[PDB]
């Protein structure tokens, strides 16, 4: 016997993500009797990449107002502002979020508020 | 006296509250009558919420209401919400 | 001392976060928000994917049936990218045990 | 000046338009809200006690399903050709999302 | 000979018919969609309680999880009556083992 | 409706065949969708004084009940 | 001839299914949005419908794929099996 050293399945999935954590979160919680290997690592990479989508826009919208540090606003900013993540959180809220400033045009005043004598 | 607060209820959840509301909603001149149906509204959404977050606790015996029920009260309504536990 | 042990996703986040945009923090709140976001998308697929197991008599979930969930879940060029990158890592995977 | 500084009407609405869209506070007060919630819990169940973070989770909910509201009602108002909302969108807002009242 | 089988609940719903309306038919194509109509809240019914169970870290189903999904997904009355129904078969079945 | 739907299949995916009660089920699934809509966009216009529907009704309902497309 | 066969869903048809509405009057100009409104939502049934169809390693579309895509989009069906 060796017993080879611990390295982890997540690294061999160049990942960052817990592979072995989604394989016991689908056992525990009954989705089906049986589990295939490969699953949790497609899994874990999905998670990843639109984490690091989502981020990537928050990182943007805080660098507009000069903020070093991402607050929920900007991920509001990022999810709004982005087609296809609204359309997946379409009926979701994020806590002190607020809107976009969106104003329709016509109840703002006159543009033909000029030199008038 | 007979103070009570504006009623003692839902009525000192005054005007400009509301009309902050309806800025953040874009919304620039309000009618006098929107308050009172809008108070309404609340109410009816605010009950059926409570409601499910009662139940869910009627379910663990328990006495007080925690976060985590009126979350899945708000995603079985079609109202998921991020940012108090799960 | 009855010391409690309470899980999350956050420190992944936070490695992510800093190897996309390395001068760059994330509050607490945020994290928990993300943290959220998280366990939602994986209830939904995992959903999907038992409701599609049961309709033709599998009883093993694959690889294959988590790709169908995406395939149904999210819109075009999105779903196209994470199975790309989803294969190449089972690819991975595979080879170097 | 002999007259006090005015605006004309239609632009503080505007600035607090800006300040309130700029800003993620609160806007309605926590105590009758508070108030409220356990008054109405009082009808379904007796002695109940409510932790801060659920009624601050409510509070959240309700901000935002009334913010959304109020945008639809604007543009229900809008295809009749006015700038002023009244009850009528809300009831036709409602019956289009496909809710009971 | 090699032939099929296809489960359904037709029976039931001919039984249940003929004892509130002895003298009357149904035709196939209402008879499906009663089926559709059980199949379904069985479904969703099942779908709550797990959801109730999973959350509290119970890992049994009782009677009372049902009651509590009942309550959450039917309205009022129509609740209060098909507690009040489920309770009467539980208490005669368990009296009458 | 059957060669529509036979053309769209065709291309997402080659030489498919299709059962008659998929086809039916289309069908009914499209009619319902349509009358629910309809009977919204009716309730729009007379919202704005008229009996005549016109296409911004449509888009003002499917915009409100989240279609959005 | 074949106009890319959106158009095999005539005029009338569109009229009766907006009588059944309850709608009296009609602008010239709405069939053509239909089409395209309808056209949309067949698009996402189907591709739902196939997905499943290409789960199965099946080539024959079955009515049950049909069922289970409405059901993700909220328009449940009953009446055509499960």
């Amino acid at each position: 016997k060796a017993r080879a050293k611990a390295k982890t399945r997540s690294s061999r999935a160049g990942l960052q993500f817990p592979v072995g954590r989604v394989h016991r979160l689908l056992r525990k919680g009954n989705y089906s009797e049986r589990v295939g290997a490969g699953a949790p690592v497609y899994l874990a990479a999905v998670l990843e990449y639109l984490t690091a989508e989502i981020l990537e826009l928050a990182g943007n919208a805080a660098r507009d107002n000069k903020k070093t540090r991402i607050i929920p606003r900007h991920l509001q900013l990022a999810i709004r502002n982005d087609e296809e993540l609204n359309k997946l959180l379409g009926r979701v809220t994020i806590a002190q979020g607020g809107v976009l400033p969106n104003i329709q045009a016509v109840l703002l005043p006159k543009k033909t508020e000029s030199h008038h004598k | 006296r007979h103070r009570k607060v504006l009623r003692d209820n839902i009525q000192g959840i005054t005007k400009p509250a509301i009309r902050r509301l309806a800025r953040r909603g874009g919304v620039k001149r309000i009618s006098g009558l929107i308050y009172e149906e809008t108070r309404g509204v609340l109410k009816v959404f605010l009950e059926n919420v409570i409601r499910d977050a009662v139940t869910y606790t009627e379910h663990a015996k328990r006495k007080t209401v925690t976060a985590m029920d009126v979350v899945y009260a708000l995603k079985r309504q079609g109202r998921t919400l991020y940012g108090f536990g799960g | 001392r009855k010391r409690s042990r309470k899980e999350s996703y956050s420190i992944y986040v936070y490695k992510v976060l800093k190897q996309v945009h390395p001068d760059t923090g994330i509050s607490s709140k945020a994290m928990g928000i993300m943290n959220s976001f998280v366990n939602d998308i994986f209830e939904r697929i995992a959903g999907e994917a038992s409701r599609l197991a049961h309709y033709n008599k599998r009883s093993t979930i694959t690889s294959r049936e988590i790709q169908t969930a995406v395939r149904l879940l999210l819109p075009g060029e999105l779903a196209k990218h994470a199975v790309s990158e989803g294969t190449k890592a089972v690819t991975k995977y595979t080879s170097a045990k | 000046v002999k007259k006090p500084h005015r605006y004309r009407p239609g632009t503080v609405a505007l600035r607090e338009i800006r300040r309130y869209q700029k800003s993620t506070e609160l806007l309605i007060r926590k105590l009758p809200f508070q108030r409220l919630v356990r008054e109405i819990a009082q009808d379904f169940k007796t002695d109940l006690r409510f932790q801060s973070s659920a009624v601050m989770a409510l509070q959240e909910a309700c901000e935002a399903y009334l913010v959304g509201l109020f945008e639809d009602t604007n543009l229900c108002a809008i295809h009749a050709k006015r700038v002023t909302i009244m009850p009528k969108d809300i009831q036709l807002a409602r019956r289009i999302r496909g809710e009971r009242a």
